[PDB]
């Protein structure tokens, strides 16, 4: 599962190349989600004489 | 005598990658001027006061 993005900072209107002073967006980590399957059981019996 | 030697004429070249919202032009040649013997140029003075 990925996360949202993002915020980008707008320029200072005078800095048109060398250098542009825009945001550095950090490559969003893909987050694992893991699922665990638990078990249960029941037993029963009767005897053929009862 | 006074001859100027050259081995590349004026050339013109340009980029774009790895720029950043810019295109840019370069011009580069190779040349010099040489006094062959000793003399044959004279000027001044024509000093100051």
């Amino acid at each position: 599962v990925e996360p949202d993005a993002g915020k980008a900072t707008w320029v200072a209107a005078s800095t048109y190349g060398t250098d542009t002073t825009t945001g550095e967006e950090v490559k969003g980590a893909l987050k694992e989600i893991h699922f665990s399957t638990y078990k249960l059981a029941a037993k029963s019996f009767i005897t053929d004489e009862t | 005598n006074f001859v100027m030697p050259r081995q590349r004429a004026v050339t013109v070249e340009r980029e774009r990658q790895a720029g950043k919202q810019r295109d840019a032009y370069y011009v580069t040649q190779r040349v010099n001027l040489q006094r062959y013997f000793a003399n044959g140029v004279v000027s001044g003075t024509y000093a100051a006061s």
